[PDB]
RNA sequence: UGCGCAGAUACCGGGAGGAACGCCGAUGGCGAAGGCAGCCACCUGGUCCACCCGUGACGCUGAGGCGCGAAAGCGUGGGGAGCAAACCGGAUUAGAUACCCGGGUAGUCCACGCCCUAAACGAUGCGCGCUAGGUCUCUGGGUCUCCUGGGGGCCGAAGCUAACGCGU
């Protein structure tokens, strides 16, 4: 299938407001997508697990989410 | 920190001529100025023993190379440790 | 004693025991049913076959509020558990949904040193 | 003194004078602690991820600002003496990062 | 053993409190070691690169000295949720001062002060110069198929080694 990155275009992952990206390297639980789905570098995904983490804080994005259909 | 011109300005104050950036009495100076920055940030922070490591280094740093300085030119040493107030 | 026409079901799997409540759509208890409330005893209580026991006769006590419909959600591992779900699914009483969710520490209180046998 | 972020997250059950009645005590805290004020951005009521403060959704303001440095954890610890003030976040502005590109 | 009809377990709401931070997470990163993991701010140390600007051998090592030094432990004063030497019980056994189960004090956490040890391990002291390559990887820089640094791994020229291995 596809990279989260391979889907967008130009963002700037510093930005811990943007929902409507961030929102779409999380997981079904809300969990922080791996590198090898997120398609990203080791130096970018760690920038935006920092900014995932700040979107938490604020109220934007989930910690956590429960598994539908199991 | 030591923003740009703070540093700058001790350049200036010390440079043996104009466009002298790292001679031992630059060097000396600037340590100095690191120095008592970091023994400000010590005396508070007194469990912060990684950055007092750096300090150490710093000190030593210092005496070797005034040591060479009073080695060479006596004098300019003489009036380096006035100028700043160490060592005696 | 109030008709209900759907609500909750939920599954407390362990590798000990499987346990199931059943609620109103604001989660409060109609019924409930185990392993030990039906016969077994000791270590039987976690067979799938004691899970899909409790969980059918769980769902009869629910239906005899009249109860239609129910969303699932499903808490543990252990062996009654996808046995317990398949129950309610052919128990008639018809499944909307289901749900895993588990409980879990972003690592929390210390494990008794059974569970950190990954040391 | 450095340029930051200050995000409040606010009561999102006001009506126009509990609304400006904050909104003025926080300019008041931002202009008591060395606060000059870039831009401005609200907007407002938005639905959070989980309920903050028993509560399904969040009035958003957002201020670029530049301050003595050595005061922001103190203007920020005044910013939530209040009630209405839910959750304060302030952050170094930063050279966005971007990629895809 | 234990807990439960003084209504437990399982479920929904609310509150109090302590400790540790899931996913990101790595064969990763930082540190002289011990060691360092939610997020924000302030204070602060080390380090790498590029420019080739300044000083002009100002260097290396380092007995003793001083400082740091996991865990357990000790003193005073807090704190105490989970876990748990000792201990109190249930089991198992020929016995079982154990392994398995139920409880549980010190302790684990915080302040200040002690102790100074370890499979404190790369079982490899520090620094410099020299001697084929290939491959993966972190972080720089350029003229960005790749090139040039600095770190992290594996394979292996020459050579070394009792061997196993080591091998920019
Ligand atoms: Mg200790
Ligand atoms: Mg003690
Ligand atoms: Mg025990």
């Amino acid at each position: 299938k596809a990279k989260v990155k391979a889907t967008l275009g130009e963002f700037d992952l510093r930005d811990y407001r943007n929902v409507e990206v961030l929102k779409r390297f999380l997981s079904e639980t809300g969990k922080i997508l791996p590198r090898r789905r997120t398609g990203l570098s080791a130096k970018e995904q760690r920038i935006l697990a920092k900014t995932i983490k700040r979107a938490r804080i604020l109220g934007l994005l989930p910690f956590t989410e429960k598994l539908v259909r199991k | 920190p030591i923003t740009k011109e703070e540093k700058q300005k001790v350049i200036q104050e010390f440079a043996r001529f104009p466009g002298d950036t790292g001679s031992t009495e630059v060097q000396v100076a600037l340590l100095t100025l690191r120095i008592n920055r970091l023994s400000e940030h010590l005396k508070v922070h007194k469990k912060d023993h990684h950055s007092h490591r750096g300090l150490l280094m710093m000190v030593g740093q210092r005496r070797r190379l005034l040591r060479y300085l009073q080695r060479e030119d006596p004098e300019r040493y003489r009036a380096l440790i006035e100028k700043l107030g160490i060592r005696g | 004693k109030r008709q209900v026409a759907s609500g909750r079901a939920y599954i407390h799997a362990s590798y000990n025991n499987t346990i199931v409540t059943i609620t109103d759509p604001d989660g409060n208890p109609i019924t409930w049913s185990s392993g030990g409330v039906i016969g077994y005893k000791g270590s039987r209580k976690g067979t799938p076959y004691a899970a899909q026991l409790a969980a059918l006769d769980a769902a009869k006590k629910a239906m005899a509020y009249g109860m239609q419909s129910v969303d699932v959600i499903v808490r543990g591992t252990g062996a009654g558990r996808e046995q317990a779900i398949r129950a309610l699914q052919a128990s008639g009483l018809q499944v909307k949904s289901i749900v895993d969710d588990t409980p879990v520490p972003h690592n929390g209180c210390r494990p008794k040193k059974k569970f950190r046998k990954a040391s | 003194m450095r340029r930051y972020e200050v995000n409040i997250v606010l009561n999102p059950n006001l009506d126009q004078s509990q609304l400006a009645l904050e909104k003025e005590i926080i300019q008041r805290a931002l202009e008591n602690y060395g606060a000059r004020v870039e831009k401005v951005e609200e907007l407002g009521l938005r639905r959070l991820a989980y309920p903050i403060a028993k509560d399904p959704q969040g009035y958003f303001l957002w201020y670029q600002v530049e301050m003595p440095e050595d005061r922001v954890n103190d203007l920020a610890r005044e910013l939530r003496i209040r009630d209405n003030v839910r959750r304060v976040m302030v952050v170094k502005s930063q050279e966005p990062f971007l990629a895809n590109a």
